[PDB]
This record gives C-alpha cells, sequence and structure tokens, in this order.
C-alpha cells in the first residue's frame, strides 16, 4: 500500500520537468521570429530536412514512470471502447434484422397483387 | 480509491509528452534556418510515422525488463498482468461481427432490387388501367 | 395494414408532393427540434418509409447534412444516416465528389474539437458512407466514383487526433479495416474494368496505419497483400506502380520474421540509424540486445503477449508437463533458460521443437494458421 505512494512521487517530479522542458522550449520557439517578421517562410527544402529524420531527441532518464505511463493509457481505453463497439453493433443488427421481415413480408403481397391485377387485364 | 489519480495524472503524462515531442522538433527547424517553418502533408507524415515509432519502440522497453521476472509488484506486476491479459475481444466477438453486418447488408441490398423493379413495372399497369 | 402507405404511393405517381413524401420530410424536421416526443418509435416508420424510393432519398440527404442542423440534436442524424445511407443511388453523378467531402470534413471539424471525447460521433458515420460505397461498387457505371471518393475517406481517417497512441479509442481502426476489406473484396472479384490506381492505397495514408499498436489492422493489412498478389502479378511490375507494394511487402517480411531490421536500408523510410541512436539509450544491459528487442510490439510473433498466451495453452492441452517459467520469449530468455537451465532435468516434455527459436516461431507459425480461429497472419516467408 505503499510502493504507489512513492511511484505517485516519482511520477510528479518527471511531469514537472516535462512541464519545465516544455516551457523552455516553447518560450525559445519564437526566438529568430522577432528578428524579421516574415512568417511565411516556405523553403524547408529536402537536402536539410532529410537530416532531421536521422536524429531523435528527448531521451529517458532511467527514473522513468514513462514506461508504464504509456500501458494503463492506452489498454484501458481500447478495453473500453471495444466494449461499447460491440453495444451498438449489436443494436444496429438487431433493429436491421427487425426491417428484414417487416419489409420482406411486402414483396410477397405485391407479387400476388399484380397477378390478380394482370388477371384482371386478361378479363378486361 | 488510489487507481484514478494513476489514471488523470497518467492522461495529463501522457499529453505533456506528446506535445513536447513536436515542438522540441520543430525547434530544430526553428534555429538550423532563419524564419522558415511551413511543411505540407506531403511531408508531415515522414515527420509523424517517425514519433509513432519511437514512442512504439519505448513501449517495448517493459516486456523485456519488467515482465521476464515474475515478482509480486502490487502497483506495477498485477495490474499489468490483469491489464494486459485483456483485448482479448480481438476475435470472433469482435472481427466476425463486422462479417456478420455485411451478411445482413447483402440481403438487405437483394430485397430492393427486388422491390425497385417490382415497383416500376407495376406502374405500367396502372396507367394502362383504363376508366 | 401495412400496404396502404404503399398503394397511395403508387396510386397516382412517384416524383410529386404526395402524402407520404411530405410527411416523413416533416417529421424529420419536427424530429430535430426538442418539441416533439422522442423519435425512437418516429424514425422506424421512417426507415421503413425510406429504404429505396430514390426519387425521396435523393432528398433527405440534400437536406439535412453539412452543419445547420448538426449542432441541435446529433443522436438521430446518426441513426438516419445508418437508415437512407445505406441505399442510395447517384444520378447527378458530377455532383457528389464535391459534396461528400465537405460534409464529412464538416463533420470532422465538430467531432473532435468540443467536448474533446469522440463519444461515438466522427467514425460510425465514416462507416455508414463506407457502408453506402459497397452498395456503389456492387453496381456498373459508378465505380470510378466510388474508388475516388474512397481514397480521400482514407485520407481524412488518418489525421492523427483520432489514430495514435495518445487516445485512440479504436474508432479509427476497425472502421479503416471495413475501408480495407471492400477494396479487397473489389480485389478478388472478377472481371477486371479498372486501372491499377484505384486499389493501391500508397506510402502517405497507409504507411502510417502498419506501424500501429492494436493486432488486428495489422492482420487486415496483412489481408490486403495476402489477396492483392492476385492480379496485381499479371501487370509488368518494371517500375510502374507496383515498386511501392514491393517496399511494403520487403520490410514487413523484414519486420516479422526476417530479422535483418537494424542494418538494413530505410524499412519504413526512417533511415535505421535513427535506430542505432534510439536502441543505444535503453535498459537491461544483457547480450543478446539489438536482436531481441525490436521484432514485435503488442501481438504477433516474438515481442508480444499473444504468443505466450498461445503457446502455454498450445502446451497444457498436448503434454501436461513443466510449466513456463516467465512472460514473454525473446531470443535470449528462452535460450538461457530452457538449454542450460533445463538439458537434462524436463528434456523431453516438449512440443518436439528440439531446436532453437527458429523452430520455436514455426511451431506456433503453423497453429495461427490451419486452425481457422484466431486470425489469418501468413506473410512471412511469402
Amino acid at each position: 500500500k505503499d510502493v504507489l505512494d512513492v511511484y505517485i512521487k516519482n511520477l510528479e517530479n518527471q511531469i514537472g520537468n516535462k512541464r519545465y522542458f516544455l516551457k523552455q522550449a516553447q518560450g525559445a520557439i519564437d526566438e529568430i521570429t522577432k528578428r524579421s517578421l516574415d512568417t511565411e517562410g516556405k523553403p524547408v527544402n529536402s537536402e536539410v530536412f532529410t537530416e532531421l529524420l536521422r536524429k531523435p531527441m528527448f531521451f529517458s532518464e532511467r527514473a522513468d514512470p514513462i514506461g508504464f505511463s504509456l500501458t494503463s493509457n492506452f489498454l484501458s481505453l481500447r478495453a473500453q471502447s471495444s466494449s461499447e463497439w460491440l453495444s451498438l453493433m449489436n443494436d444496429q443488427s438487431v433493429d436491421q434484422k427487425a426491417m428484414l421481415l417487416l419489409q420482406n413480408n411486402i414483396n410477397s403481397d405485391l407479387k400476388e397483387l399484380l397477378r390478380k391485377l394482370q388477371h384482371q387485364m386478361t378479363i378486361m | 480509491k488510489q487507481w484514478e489519480r494513476i489514471q488523470q495524472l497518467e492522461k495529463e503524462h501522457v499529453e505533456v509528452y506528446r506535445e513536447l515531442l513536436i515542438t522540441l522538433d520543430r525547434l530544430y527547424l526553428i534555429r538550423k534556418h532563419n524564419h522558415a517553418v511551413i511543411l505540407s502533408h506531403t511531408q508531415q507524415r515522414l515527420l509523424e510515422i517517425r514519433h509513432q515509432l519511437q514512442i512504439n519502440l519505448e513501449k517495448t522497453a517493459l516486456l523485456i525488463r519488467l515482465l521476464e521476472k515474475p515478482d509480486n509488484t502490487n502497483v506495477l506486476f498485477t495490474k499489468l498482468q490483469n491489464l494486459l491479459e485483456e483485448s482479448n475481444s480481438l476475435d470472433y466477438e469482435l472481427l466476425q461481427s463486422l462479417g456478420a453486418q455485411s451478411s445482413l447488408h447483402k440481403q438487405l441490398i437483394e430485397s430492393r432490387a427486388e422491390r425497385d423493379e417490382l415497383m416500376s413495372k407495376l406502374i405500367e399497369l396502372s396507367s394502362k388501367f383504363p376508366k | 395494414k401495412h400496404l396502404y402507405s404503399s398503394i397511395i404511393l403508387i396510386k397516382n405517381s412517384r416524383d410529386e408532393s404526395s402524402s407520404p413524401y411530405e410527411w416523413c420530410i416533416w417529421q424529420l424536421k419536427r424530429c430535430f427540434a426538442h418539441q416533439i416526443e422522442t423519435p425512437q418509435e418516429v424514425i422506424p416508420i421512417i426507415i421503413s418509409v425510406s429504404s429505396m424510393d430514390n426519387k425521396l432519398s435523393s432528398r433527405i440527404i440534400q437536406t439535412f447534412c453539412n452543419l445547420k442542423y448538426l449542432k441541435l440534436d446529433e443522436l438521430t442524424l446518426k441513426k438516419v444516416c445508418g437508415g437512407i445511407l445505406p441505399l442510395w443511388k447517384p444520378e447527378l453523378i458530377s455532383g457528389t465528389r464535391e459534396f461528400f467531402v465537405k460534409f464529412m470534413a464538416s463533420i470532422f471539424m465538430w467531432s473532435t474539437r468540443d467536448g474533446h471525447d469522440n463519444n461515438c460521433t466522427f467514425s460510425e458515420t465514416c462507416f455508414y458512407v463506407l457502408q453506402m460505397i459497397t452498395n456503389w461498387v456492387l453496381d456498373d457505371k459508378l465505380i470510378a466514383l466510388g474508388l475516388t471518393l474512397l481514397h480521400d475517406m482514407q485520407s481524412l481517417l488518418t489525421l492523427d487526433k483520432i489514430f495514435n497512441n495518445a487516445t485512440s479509442n479504436r474508432f479509427s481502426t476497425m472502421a479503416f479495416i471495413s475501408s480495407l476489406d471492400i477494396l479487397t473484396q473489389l480485389s478478388k472479384q472478377t472481371k477486371s474494368d479498372y486501372a491499377i490506381q484505384y486499389l493501391i492505397v500508397g506510402p502517405d495514408i497507409m504507411n502510417k496505419v502498419f506501424s500501429s499498436d492494436d493486432p488486428l489492422l495489422l492482420s487486415a493489412a496483412c489481408r490486403y497483400l495476402v489477396a492483392t498478389k492476385n492480379k496485381l502479378m499479371q501487370y509488368p511490375s518494371t517500375n510502374k506502380f507496383v515498386r511501392m507494394q514491393n517496399q511494403y511487402i520487403m520490410d514487413l517480411t523484414n519486420y516479422l520474421y526476417r530479422n535483418k531490421v537494424l542494418s538494413s536500408k530505410s524499412l519504413f523510410g526512417v533511415s535505421p540509424d535513427f535506430f542505432k541512436q534510439i536502441l543505444e539509450n535503453l535498459y537491461i544491459p544483457t547480450a543478446d540486445f539489438k536482436n531481441a528487442k525490436f521484432f514485435t510490439i503488442t501481438g504477433i510473433p516474438a515481442l508480444s503477449y499473444i504468443c505466450i498466451i498461445i503457446l502455454r495453452r498450445l502446451e497444457t492441452a498436448e503434454n501436461t508437463k513443466i510449466k513456463f517459467t516467465s512472460g514473454i520469449i525473446n531470443e535470449e530468455t528462452f535460450n538461457n533458460f530452457f538449454r542450460v537451465h533445463h538439458d537434462e532435468i524436463g528434456q523431453h516434455g516438449w512440443i518436439k521443437g528440439v531446436n532453437n527459436i527458429h523452430d520455436l516461431r514455426v511451431k506456433i507459425l503453423m497453429h495461427l494458421s490451419n486452425t481457422a480461429n484466431p486470425y489469418r497472419d501468413i506473410a512471412a516467408f511469402l
């Protein structure tokens, strides 16, 4: 009942550190924007952007409540959404199997109707 | 009791990670050129599948160093064993429901291909009907 | 008792303001505004009277759409679009592609922004339009509409406020497997009358889906290639369009069986030095660490959970022997435990997997395949 009480603070420290990294990086987003306000900037050409798909960033640092993190926020939502989507699919299947009877009895009555009307056409 | 704290702090933690791993990579393209930050849906995908693949690679740093040695860690083993045993609905109770819905749809259009031509031919035996 | 909502239609003629056609559309304009009683016993009369009455079903779609009524209830236009939309035909053949794209973009800008919870509002409408596309492609004369609406339907499903690992809700993924098996049912069918451009998804909206975390849509993307391998063999594959699925087969095989994934070329296109600079900052520092880790994620052959839950059930129902002592298999844990730890003791209590790992995958890969229950996932070698 106490290991989770330490896991709480191990979560709190690193979520605060990631918040502070995000605030500093977002404050350094607009650093070279004030030098010349252009705000379109088309050339992101392939000779230099292909370098960016070769080096990552923001590694972990062994305290790691980012490890268990990603599973208890994925494999709860997947199971919960499946247990709702079965309910909606069975509701639609029940209503369409209700509609197949109500509009397959009609295709008999109209056939035997135009049969007797063709008889009255033949007798004129 | 003391798991909804885990779930809500958990979702906030995942969202902060997800936003930081995008902004900290756009900062590189800010610093490399002068201003030069637009990119369209041709190369947005090439920047996005990598951030899919890196977080998916960090996913498999548990199933080799946490679920080899069968411990009895209260917060971190039995919940992962009770809950990753789930997603057991992937077979017949969800896959062939998608088959059965199409198998109902096929009969439902077959029972209209009759009725449409049936009424379009039943028109011509009611204006032909004299007075 | 249940025919004089049809003989009253046949009495004068169709395609004019008769008794039922005014009545049902007045009930639809009454049911959105919450002053009338709740429509759960009014909309069955609507879905009955509007099944295939094409001169009327081409008139609810052009009226009750495009956000002008959507924000009012939305708990019943979804049901209407479950009703009429699987039964429709076009006759204004040029004025439809410029309508459904606008309609579902106006779905999407309200679906995932306010409320911040996809509570079954976007993807069921995509599933219903995707059900309509079966009705369209089954006939003739308008498949060129269908296999042009389908591609930007999939390119609208794969925006990443829906599909990825932060929050998923699954409503992308089975809608996508419907969106791909409609195309493969178009693929397996005879009487080829279309160009190859219509039926290959392309590396911008399929290379992102194939790297997901749920097993069954990876099985659907396997089912695509195992069925579209037919009929693409006839076209000359000398670098026209078939290069794309050569890339896709030669990284799926490099991913799930042929473990040469580290020092190969650009596997998804990610230039795999990314792997050499992401493997070298993670833990459990034992020797077999390059080939053990990056092989699978959450469900297919080596590093998974479905492997051991099929293997432990596999050997508890053949020879009740010493059970497995750990969790997920690897290249090293199975070796360094069940060879130098149960060499003589517990020798012949196994499933005749006499070799190491290279035959341990095969004695479940010939178990997923032949017994027709779990999946059909056999694109390992071929």
